[PDB]
């Protein structure tokens, strides 16, 4: 996660390890740029994810007719005008929760219970 | 006088029609008549 | 329950600053002389070739009767030009490329010795991109290596 | 649970009543149809598909 790119090269900063120093450096295997590593976490796989599920909320989710209005009020707000949606996620195991969307903060909640 | 319009079937996907206009623009029954749905939208 | 037909009877019996002024600049000069743009596409935040080096060069680098394909001459013209326009010292690099996109709406006004302005559309638009920073390649082991 | 409402109130009078129990022609679901309630459209064993995006 979190790429790193080069300067003066803009390639993208493989680690190189340092043994002697012993830490993890990122390399420019394009032009020599070096620097440290911000964090010895290297990379991650992430199978099963909670991502997407406000897949671009914009400051217009408000102004889409058809998308489905509802009235609960949000935790913030406490206006009760709220556009909402299923989790943007299309696959096929996806849960059936409900994210709401305020049109005054913008804030969004969800209609859970199993976990919020 | 931009009182009707041309529609096709991909700008369809981004509208909201209603059904007719009586039955649904004017917010808020014979047994025989057939059982609809509200304007709710 | 019916169909009402008769309408039509119903409907027929119801019925400070720096002001400039700007004039036919000389065209001999643009008649040899043509003003093209440039940029730099490296980020340097300011790029000037001032510290690039000297000495900066920008250049480039039988049968009987027979019917030819046709096509306008600009087209002609600006493919009959395939050598790209180019800055080096003699070694920081650069190489220019077409850029087409806006080349009409841009008419420019050149902050001359005064305030005011010849006017100048330009030419030309250049994107000039850097080069040989790191100066590596297998042109032909690339595909050797490629292939493995 | 509509259909056998509607069944049960049908007299022996009822002449579609009447091919049914000869067993001459028809049967409940058709008769549940007309009468009581048409049910649920189905394409390919499963409700009726999202085909505008996430509308039917
Ligand atoms: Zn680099
Ligand atoms: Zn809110």
């Amino acid at each position: 996660t979190t790429f790193r790119f080069c300067r003066d090269c803009n390639n993208m900063l493989y680690p190189r390890e340092d043994k002697e120093n012993n830490r993890l450096l990122f390399e420019c295997r394009t032009c020599s740029y070096v620097e440290e590593a911000g964090s010895p976490l290297v990379y991650r796989h992430e199978l099963i994810t909670n991502i997407g599920e406000t897949a671009g909320v914009v400051q217009d989710i408000g102004s889409d007719p058809t998308l489905p209005r509802s009235d609960r009020e949000c935790p913030k707000c406490h206006s009760r005008e709220n556009v909402f949606f299923q989790s943007q996620q299309r696959r096929k195991d996806t849960s059936m929760v409900l994210f709401f969307v305020c049109l005054s903060c913008s804030h969004i909640f969800t209609s859970d219970q199993k976990n919020k | 006088e931009g009182l009707v319009e041309y529609i096709d079937a991909e700008e369809e996907e981004s509208i909201l029609i209603a059904m007719q206009p009586e039955d649904l623009e004017p917010a808020e029954v014979d047994p025989a008549k057939r059982i609809r749905v509200s304007h709710h939208a | 329950f019916i169909k009402r037909d008769r309408m039509r009877r119903n409907f027929l019996r119801m019925r400070e600053y720096n002001e400039f002024p700007l004039r036919a600049i000389p065209k001999e000069d643009l008649e040899n002389m043509r003003t093209h743009l440039l940029k730099f596409q490296s980020k340097k935040k300011i790029n000037p070739v001032t510290d690039f080096h000297l000495p900066v060069r920008l250049h480039r680098k039988r049968k009987t009767r027979q019917l030819k394909v046709l096509d306008e001459n600009a087209k002609k013209l600006r493919f009959e030009e395939f050598y790209p326009w180019v800055m080096e010292d003699f070694y920081n690099t650069w190489v220019g490329s077409y850029e087409a996109g806006n080349s009409d709406s841009y008419v420019l006004l050149s902050v001359e010795d005064d305030g005011s302005f010849t006017m100048i559309p330009a030419d030309k638009v250049y994107k000039f991109t850097a080069r040989n920073k790191y100066a590596t390649l297998t042109i032909d082991e690339a595909e050797k290596r490629m292939d493995k | 649970k509509a259909g056998r409402l509607a069944e049960v109130n049908l007299k022996d009078l009822n002449n579609v009543k009447q091919m049914v129990m000869a067993g001459s022609k028809g049967s409940f679901i058709n008769i549940a149809q007309m009468s009581a309630c048409v049910g649920q459209q189905s394409v390919e064993g499963k409700r009726i598909a999202f085909g505008f995006v996430d509308r039917t």
